[PDB]
RNA sequence: CAGCGAAGGAUUUGGUGGAUUACUAGCUAAUAGCAAUCUAGGAAACUCAAAGAGUGCUAUGCGGAGUGCGCGAGAGCAUUUCCGGCAGCAGAGAUUUCAGCUGU
């Protein structure tokens, strides 16, 4: 993995200019740090693919473009007149679902539409559970609903009973969806049982954003109380709680190396070593008198005047795509990526034939919609009843 | 101040000539490969079918 | 601007880096020697070893190439990747390439320099990135199949735009099109810069100077009946006239 | 224990150590 | 892909060769990089005897560097580890693979 | 009131 | 054909710049700091995208010994039995490699 370090006592890691690292880094990554400027349509939600291969931009007015960004390749660029809140890819670059004004639509590789969902009667946040082939939607109505996108079925019409769903986020390790409502409740859900599995109470007021670490072990949340919480998940214990950051945190995103990303409206602030369990690893803003027991943030970047509506890291590169009002920017964050991707599942050099074969392999090995569990290792177990020691018909 | 990023370098991963096979570089991390039990359970279902 | 051209810019930016197998073979298949289905199966060591043989025979017919053996045609050069290293060493790389290109500007009648430069094309990718010095170094041989080949494989710079209907056409570009290439001072200031480097390296010779002088008198001929254009065109032709007299060669 | 010149000439082949090439490339100027 | 099988056949000799102090991991990953490329070019399709020859040449050179850093750092002739026979036995294994795949050329024979 | 509530309806469709 | 008529006339079309609403300066954590820092219609291709079929392509698994057995042997058993140490000797072999001895 890449990294940086001060290697002095004067300069710091956070007051490092993107111009400076774009000068001191190689030409390929300095060329990959793209900055699209799109003005006439609205704020641009950003969704990369599961690998780093493509990019889906949505303007809130009308504008969705699925494009390769490494090579400049227009795949599907369409202005549909109604508003689009968010959108995502499905399993490849070949399909992408856009959450339009009310009806959620899904689209082919070249921009044709394929399904106007009669259900998902509105939508605000989509996600895709990739091993389960489940397109999950939540929004203004209190309905979290799951869609098996392979056979085109519905799976679960889960009633939230908590008003709208302010921010949802997928746990990438046990595939439970963490909704965060207006109550401060971050309730985490599975399509098998209607009652919400586990109702965390993270923040006060509405919860603005949730982001799950890729190891499934930490959950970072921001509320409109100007508060950010780090959560253990496997033990359900509030790790540490940054109170009173000087503006409401709009979005959080955690990279693939445990790297916290907080969007403070016009700011992007990145903390390294913020997902440990100590008291040192609480992310702060100042080393008070030069205190070596703080997390002064790893990097920071103040934008010009534009509200950043969503962060999102690039999977297998050291750069994060942040989406704001007047367009998209990639930010060189040198420790923000798995260098050693595993090419058996997802590959940033994948060609056409292995793309077809990898998707049909996942399509045969799609996990069923029932085994979404709070812990993934509870399938080869025995029942909690029908007691442990077996009896071989001698003492019954 | 020392800065280095990934050096993907596009030569070890895509072959130089059009016949030899590319790498499948590979990380055996349980962090990478998420569902052990459900995935190989469904492979057992597919095998019995 | 719009999205399509806004990322056609980044496509032209990262045209040098191969991102998968199809773009890799469409980039590797450019060659000064072999055609497409032959060139797509070469490896780097093969063209490197026959290029090093071409270089050493070219270095015994001209004693100023062992430096390029030591620093550009070495054995580590087949592992040296261009677009993986920083701007300062890529600046070192392409000024060394420009040194080689003006030095080997003379030898294009003889095939050792073709096999010497083809590995440089195939490895350091001068047919996309370092295109300008290549074109206006080999511009003298414009009736030759080496120039037809190199213009068929080149990506055409914004200056030489009159040649874009001569790519992959069997007709060599004509003298009138060469004059219409030479007929703007945006090109001419470039070409005078190049001739200044040729003077201060003494890489001048009787064929490049003949061709340069013939195109300059044809430019002045086209601008005979344009007084404003001729008065605009004075301080570059007279400038290299005075820089041309500062050298020692009778021909310049 | 000091590193040997012949050992490091072998190491430039074993590791593919192009920093000698980059150093010589930077050091090279048009002196002729 | 049996190239993965060969590539993790060669791990334990470099494991012991790193845990005793003659290489470090920051360069055994480099020789592992070049060994990965060589194995892929070897048991890929459309391969050649020159690929086998360069693999033999590289492995003989890293054997000689192994002996050089063995007598320099450890000041002994050998460290009686697994590596000392391993590197030439896999040279012989490369030779065996090349003769089975290409029994034509008497130069490689 | 408290931090976390974990309800214990064991699921009769992954029994 | 005509006339009009100051060193040309008359058209096609791209790009940029200015308007298309009524002109109080930029940023941020905003009773202040910043502005150097918030830090401690048909046809060309290398135009691309998506499928399909055919042709190929290999698609491709402790050691020298010595010591007693296994019907001239290795296809297994088993090891201190010397070694895979040190310099020299002198027979060789292209400085570094082998052949037999002294001590070790």
């Amino acid at each position: 993995n890449g990294y940086l370090e001060p290697e002095n006592e004067l300069e710091k890691t956070f007051k490092v200019q993107q111009s400076e690292i774009k000068s001191s880094v190689d030409v390929s990554t300095a060329n990959k740090a793209l900055d699209l400027s799109l003005k006439e349509f609205g704020p641009y939600h950003i969704k990369y693919a599961k690998n780093g291969t493509h990019l889906l931009i949505t303007g809130r007015k009308g504008h969705v473009a699925s494009m390769d960004w490494r090579k400049g390749q227009l795949r599907a660029e369409l202005f549909l007149n109604e508003t689009c809140h968010s959108a995502t890819y499905l399993q490849n670059e070949q399909y992408f679902a856009v959450a339009q004004k009310k009806y959620t639509f899904i689209y082919d590789h070249e921009g044709t539409e394929l399904h106007r969902l009669k259900q998902h009667i509105e939508a605000r946040h989509l996600d895709f559970l990739p091993y389960h082939y489940l397109l999950v939607t939540a929004g203004e109505t209190g309905w979290l609903k799951y869609h098996d996108v392979s056979t085109g079925q519905l799976v679960s019409e889960l009633r939230t009973k908590a008003g709208p769903t302010m921010a949802m986020a997928q746990n990438p390790w046990n595939a439970v969806m963490h909704l965060g409502h207006s109550n401060g409740t971050v309730s985490l859900w599975s399509p098998s049982m209607p009652e919400p599995l586990v109702k965390l109470l993270s923040a006060r007021g509405p919860v603005n954003s949730i982001a799950i670490d890729r190891s499934g072990y930490y959950m970072a949340t921001t509320g409109a109380d100007r508060s950010m919480k780090i959560w253990d998940i496997r033990n359900f214990k509030q790790l540490h709680s940054v109170e009173s950051l000087p503006t409401p945190g709009t979005n959080v995103s955690i990279s693939d190396t445990g790297l916290l990303a907080l969007s403070r409206g016009p700011h992007v602030t990145l903390w390294k070593d913020a997902l440990k369990l100590s008291g040192d690893s609480k992310p702060c803003f100042g080393s008070m008198g030069g205190n070596p027991h703080r997390n002064t943030p790893y990097m920071s970047h103040l934008f010009a005047g534009n509200k950043v509506e969503n962060l999102g890291f690039v999977p297998f590169e050291d750069l994060l795509g942040v989406g704001h009002q007047t367009g998209i920017t990639n930010l060189i964050v040198p420790g923000a990526g798995e260098a050693n991707y595993d090419a058996l599942e997802l590959n940033p050099f994948e060609t056409k034939k292995q793309r077809q074969e990898q998707e049909v392999r996942t399509l045969l090995n799609k996990l069923p919609a029932d085994t979404i569990t709070l812990d993934p290792n509870s399938i080869g177990s025995v029942d909690k009843r029908s007691s442990t020691i077996r009896l071989n018909a001698k003492d019954l | 101040m020392k800065i280095k990023t990934i050096k993907r370098s596009a030569d070890d991963y895509v072959p130089v000539k059009s016949t030899q096979e590319s790498q499948m570089p590979r990380n055996l991390n349980p962090e990478l490969h998420p569902f052990e039990r459900a995935r190989e359970y469904t492979k057992a279902l597919n095998a019995t079918k | 601007s719009s999205l399509s051209d806004q990322l056609a810019q980044v496509a032209s930016n990262n045209a040098t880096v191969a991102l998968d197998r199809k773009r890799r073979q469409k980039l590797h298949s450019a060659s000064l020697i072999y055609n497409s289905k032959t060139a797509a199966t070469q490896d780097y060591d093969f063209i490197f070893e026959n290029a090093s043989k071409a270089l050493e025979e070219l270095s015994q017919i001209e004693p100023k190439f062992a430096i390029f053996s030591r620093t550009l045609f070495s054995e580590s050069s087949i592992s040296l990747d261009r677009n993986v290293q920083t701007k300062e060493e890529i600046k070192d790389l392409d000024n060394a390439i420009n040194a080689y290109l003006l030095l080997a500007s003379s030898k294009w009648y003889l095939a050792p320099t073709l096999h010497a430069t083809e590995w440089l094309v195939r490895r350091f990718q001068i047919h996309v990135k370092n295109t300008e010095m290549l074109l206006l170094s080999t511009l003298n041989y414009y009736q030759t199949p080496v120039f037809k080949r190199i213009l068929s494989i080149i990506k055409l710079p914004p200056l030489f735009n009159c040649l874009s209907n001569f790519v992959r056409s069997e007709k060599p570009p004509t003298a009138l099109t060469m004059i219409k290439l030479f007929n703007d001072m945006d090109f001419l200031k470039l070409y005078t810069s190049y001739l200044d480097q040729c003077i201060k390296h003494n890489a001048t010779y009787t064929n490049q100077l003949l061709f340069t002088t013939c195109c300059f008198i044809n430019v002045v001929a086209f601008n005979s009946n344009n007084d404003e254009k001729l008065n605009q065109l004075v301080p570059i032709l007279l400038e290299i006239s005075a820089k041309l007299l500062a050298s020692k060669s009778k021909d310049c | 224990p000091p590193p040997d010149e012949e050992e490091q000439l072998l190491a430039k082949f074993v590791f593919g150590d192009t920093t000698d090439l980059q150093e010589n490339l930077a050091k090279f100027n048009a002196d002729f | 892909s049996k190239t993965r099988y060969y590539l993790e056949q060669c791990i334990p000799e470099m494991d012991d060769l790193v845990e005793k102090g003659l290489f470090t991991k920051n360069e055994v990953s480099l020789i592992m990089k070049k060994r990965t490329d060589f194995e892929h070019r070897l048991n890929s399709r459309g391969s050649s005897i020159n690929d086998y020859i360069k693999y033999i040449n590289y492995e003989s050179n890293v054997n000689k560097l192994r002996a050089k850093r063995c007598k320099r750092i450890l000041q002994v002739k050998k460290t009686n580890s697994l590596s000392d026979w391993s590197i030439q036995q896999r040279i012989g294994f490369i030779y065996q693979r090349g003769t089975n795949k290409f029994p034509q050329d008497l130069k490689f024979w | 009131l408290q931090n976390v509530i974990i309800n214990e309806k064991v699921n009769k469709k992954n029994l």
